DNA sequence: CTCAAGTACTTTTTCCGGTCATT
RNA sequence: UCGACCAGGA
DNA sequence: AAGTACTTGAG
């Protein structure tokens, strides 16, 4: 009933991620990112409130990590990888190519010290 | 020589790591309550938060340390003379009695004669440096 | 010891006795046996009332 | 036996060289603590260890 | 570990984190109290791209409940690490402050990606300086994140 | 959906172990009925929207033909859950009154957080009978499954009389087992009510004590 | 120990008024913010004053005991890492000869 | 933090709100005295230290010598001219790293491996 | 009128010549 | 002919 | 030193 108010204003913000789908055409208009803010709100919908909190924070990721550049312009790219499977993903994943470097290290080494 | 002065000084640093507000008091001889630092600067001449301050942190580049001592600050904030002070230590009976210990009983080493109030002050606020400098582990 | 700069955490420094008794100890490895020695004749002594009153 | 001096000598000494490698490479930041313990304690295990697999 | 897990490595590790009580104080660089008197725009430009993805999408009731508020802001510095190792998300974190102080506090918080992790924190409804450092000391050595109570530093055993 | 059924997952497991009591206090539950799956548990006791609703879960259950041959005194038993976490002093009324007209002779009321300091001070209230408090969290585990914890056995009147016979015992020469006891209190253990417990032995085999209510 | 001795106690004053003579700012007149590195000088555990450059100072004295006008038995050290400088007349320090 | 005093009086500077203008003034309780923020900080915590670790680096390090000497040349005037210190901060946690000190340029460099310290 | 902290109390292995004062 | 200290033994 | 077994005292 008041969801439905809420929900346009998360289209809004993939409708400037316009002013993210710049560096595409720079490397390997306002139209189709209005097409594309429908392609992932909607699929979000499907996620959340299933058969009969969480939303809100999971277009705010989506977001801040396509926002990104110019490490994760080769991630965003791949983008126009489905867009169906992204909305399902969220956190570790939607990482930094370069800070999902870091995250293997800190991982990968902590697991040698709590194995005693 | 010189009887051999029994009178050991309590410096304490009041509250533990992650209590709010740790406040300093220390215990002086013959009077039962350990008193606010600020409030014994005061009682020895030193009047302003400040020049008590400078009299404990050596530099003035150390916000650490300082912000350490914000809160001893304003427990003694309620006595802002050295008279008020003297009467912090249970009138006119009490004042005397007061002046009387920090002379005989407080730093008996040093000196126990009259005017170096001021030589009691600074290796008071070396007791308090020595004692924030464990507390920061430094 | 007085015998060593700052910041030494070497076997020679830190207590180890790469001696034989035999061969005889270095002066340093002498007097950091002593330090351990006397810690075995400490806990025969602490610990042997402990022991006792537990037995009562 | 005179040889197996020389072979316990050089025991020794493969010994501390494997220590003075894990110390300096300490000393370099590269360490990494095995849990319920800092870089310090952990390195400590390493030397006691190293010090101990040798004498035996 | 239950019998039809007994060597799942991974199944260890799960209860391992789920079990090791963690509180918001080891996940915290340090902790600052900022004078921002309007709420909507924020001093800080490092702030700046923060206030952007909360105000516009919690829109939801945020508007009267509040426009102000307090003048007094709450600012705290995650470490990436300390959140990566025991294994975390801002999101996460700032919902369990978001349900300790219930709506009494309003927070706000940066995302993962945030090259500087920040949760930022006002009052709702004289003297309000010490009644927010009072608020600090519950929400760091009084708030749990992960775990259960009294148990610490669990590892992992073959 | 996320930590919605972790609630469900641990009401069934509670359920499970309430099941398990009764069944091994000597009422007429079967394996079959005990093990009742989550999915299946869920169909029957959650409401329109998956919330389950606990005033459905309260049963009554009779005892076996082969507990009236020991104790032929034993009355059928009922147990109530409630909806409300903090249990008043009107909610435990309609409770001790349904015991008392149905003459119930034990009745075990299942709280989710608390009783009120009020409605806990009416349980002697009802006389022969007896009510008995159960914290749902401390029922999720059943406590006498794990390895440390033997078989303790209830000894009827005339088994307990016969044991102090053939021991030449007094009651107090007797080890002694407390009420509050989490496997007294899992057996409805009667100040007095004597326990045989079978252990395993790594010197007879098998070894077996008794104790005596406090 | 068979080299090992107890010290006898000397007097303090002889120390004292060679200090200030030799460039130690009384403690009345000390500005701490003016001179904050000033090394602080201590005669038995009583803050005198501080040292505006305690290097050529500590050899002054450490020249003067092993020449005889300083009692060799006392026992003076200074802590760079600190910025300080105690000196002991004391009596009952075990000392050895070196 | 950084915090002023109350001239005229040399006492603790405590703030106040001016909520007309909407800015920060450091009030005086010792007298009359006012005056605006610099900073909009007022309180810093700071759980996480990396301050102590270079203490009491005076000038006369290099005369100690208690202190070790090493072969490592400077990286600004390349002198092989050493005294080194382990991370001077007192805490049980604490890393040992070198903290270089050069006989020549008195400045400070480390043997890490990992962090482009400039302290 | 609950429960945190300060208050006080009571333990500390087994057997086996000299010197002092005073009984 | 009384019991305290000190020093010792396995 | 670590229980016990109470008073003493705040909310
Ligand atoms: N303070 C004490 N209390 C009780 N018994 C003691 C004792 N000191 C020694 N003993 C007795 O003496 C036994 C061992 O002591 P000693 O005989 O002096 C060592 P040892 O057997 O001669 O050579 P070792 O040192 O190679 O063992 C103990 O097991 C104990 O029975
Ligand atoms: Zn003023
Ligand atoms: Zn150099």
């Amino acid at each position: 009933e008041k969801e439905h108010k809420l929900r346009y204003n998360a289209e809004k913000m993939f409708s400037t991620l316009s002013k993210f789908i710049v560096p595409e055409t720079i490397e390997a208009v306002i139209s189709i990112s209005q097409e594309f803010a429908h392609n992932l709100e909607e699929e979000l919908y499907k996620a959340c409130l299933n058969v009969e909190k969480i939303y809100t924070e999971k277009v705010r990721s989506l977001y801040s990590n396509l926002k990104d550049k110019k490490n994760l312009e080769l991630k965003a790219h791949v983008v126009e990888l489905p867009l169906n499977k992204l909305v399902n993903m969220n956190a570790s994943e939607l990482a930094n190519p370069d800070l999902q470097e870091f995250k293997e290290k800190r991982d990968k080494i902590i697991l040698e010290n709590f194995i005693v | 020589k010189g009887s051999r002065f029994i009178s050991t000084l309590q410096v304490k640093l009041y509250g533990r790591e992650g209590s709010s507000a740790r406040t300093i008091k220390a215990t002086l001889p013959y009077i039962k309550q350990d008193i606010p630092i600020v409030i014994i600067f005061r009682a020895l001449g030193i009047i302003p938060d400040g020049e008590i301050l400078e009299h404990i942190c050596y530099d003035v580049n150390d916000w650490q340390m300082l912000e350490m001592l914000k809160p001893c600050v304003e427990d003694g904030f309620v006595i802002q003379d050295r008279e008020t002070a003297l009467d912090f230590i249970g009138k006119e009976k009490r004042i005397q009695y007061a002046k009387d210990i920090l002379q005989k009983e407080f730093l008996p080493h040093i000196t126990q004669l009259e005017g170096f109030e001021s030589r009691k002050a600074f290796f008071l606020g070396y007791m308090i440096n020595r004692l924030l400098l464990c507390a920061l582990d430094r | 010891l007085p015998h060593f700069s700052k910041d030494d955490y070497s076997p020679e420094s830190k207590g180890f006795v790469e001696n034989s008794y035999l061969r005889g100890l270095t002066p340093q490895e002498f007097f950091f046996h002593a330090m351990g020695g006397r810690e075995g004749l400490i806990d025969t002594a602490v610990k042997t009332a402990e022991t006792g009153y537990i037995q009562r | 036996d005179g040889p197996t001096m020389r072979e316990i000598t050089e025991t020794i000494a493969e010994a501390k060289k494997k220590v003075l490698d894990v110390t300096k490479e300490a000393q370099a930041n590269l360490l990494t603590a095995k849990h319920g313990m800092t870089l310090r304690e952990s390195f400590e295990d390493n030397v006691v260890r190293f010090l101990n697999e040798a004498r035996d | 570990l239950e019998p039809g897990h007994a060597a799942d490595q991974e199944q260890a590790k799960l209860i391992r984190s789920a079990i090791e009580h963690t509180t918001l104080k080891s996940v915290t660089i340090a902790s600052e109290i900022y004078y921002d008197p309007d709420p909507r725009s924020t001093v800080i430009p490092e702030d700046e791209e923060i206030i952007q993805l909360h105000f516009s999408l919690l829109d939801e009731e945020a508007e009267q409940s509040f426009d102000q508020q307090s003048p007094w802001l709450l600012r705290l510095e995650l470490d990436r690490a300390a959140m990566n190792d025991k294994d975390l998300t801002m999101g996460q974190v700032g919902e369990r402050i978001k349900q300790t102080f219930k709506n009494d506090l309003f927070v706000i918080w940066s995302e993962d990606n945030d090259e500087k992790l920040i949760i930022r924190c006002r009052v709702v409804r004289a003297e309000e300086d010490h009644m927010l450092k009072k608020i600090e000391n519950t929400m760091l050595e009084n708030i749990t994140l992960r775990g259960v109570e009294n148990i610490e530093r669990v590892v992992m055993m073959k | 959906d996320q930590e919605n059924e972790r609630n469900i997952s641990r009401l069934w497991r509670a359920f499970r172990t309430v099941k398990e009591m009764v069944k091994d206090r000597g009422y007429f539950i079967t394996q079959e009925e005990v093990e009742l799956p989550l999915e299946d548990f869920k169909a029957k006791y959650c409401d329109s929207m998956g919330r389950p609703q606990r005033k459905m879960m309260s049963f009554q259950a009779n005892p076996t033909e082969e507990s009236i041959s020991k104790f032929p005194d034993m009355g059928s038993l009922w147990v109530e859950f409630c909806d409300e976490p903090s249990v008043g002093v009107k909610t435990m009324k309609t409770f001790v009154i349904h015991i008392q007209e149905k003459n119930f002779q034990t009745g075990i009321f299942v709280y989710q957080n608390n009783i009120t300091p009020s409605a806990m001070k009416l349980v002697p209230s009802i006389p022969p009978a007896t009510i008995e408090t159960f914290n749902e969290a401390a029922l999720v585990v059943n406590i006498t499954h794990h390895e440390l914890v033997p078989k303790h056995i209830r000894l009827s009147s005339d088994e307990k009389r016969e044991l102090l016979k053939r021991y030449r015992l007094k009651e107090s020469q007797l080890p002694r087992i407390q009420r509050a006891d989490p496997v007294a209190l899992y057996l409805g253990l009667k100040r007095g009510e004597v326990v045989k417990i079978i252990r395993k032995s790594e010197t007879s085999g098998r070894y077996a004590s008794y104790r005596i209510c406090m | 120990s068979l080299m090992s001795c107890i010290s006898v106690g000397t007097d303090p004053m002889p120390i004292i008024t060679f200090l200030s003579e030799w460039g130690m700012e009384p403690l009345e007149d000390y500005v701490p913010h003016q001179s904050p590195d000033a090394t602080r000088v201590f005669v038995n555990g009583v803050w005198h004053g501080v040292h505006r450059n305690p290097a050529r100072l500590m050899e002054t004295l450490r020249t003067l005991r092993r020449k005889g006008d300083i009692n060799p038995e006392v026992s003076m050290i200074r802590d760079i890492r600190e910025k300080e400088l105690k000196i002991f007349t004391d009596a009952g320090r075990v000392y050895r000869p070196l | 933090t950084t915090f002023r005093f109350c001239r005229d009086c040399n006492n603790m500077l405590y703030p106040r709100e001016d909520k007309e203008n909407n800015r920060l003034l450091f009030e005086c309780r010792t007298c009359s005295y006012v005056e605006e923020a610099g900073s909009p900080l007022v309180y810093r915590h700071e759980l996480i230290t990396n301050i102590g670790e270079t203490a009491g680096v005076v000038q006369d390090i290099g005369s100690d010598p208690t202190l070790p000497r090493s072969d490592r040349e400077c990286p600004k005037c390349h002198s092989r001219e050493n005294v080194f210190f382990q991370s001077q901060q007192r805490r049980k946690d604490t890393s040992m790293v070198l903290f270089f000190v050069c006989l020549s340029c008195s400045h400070i460099f480390t043997s890490d491996q990992k962090n482009k310290r400039t302290q």
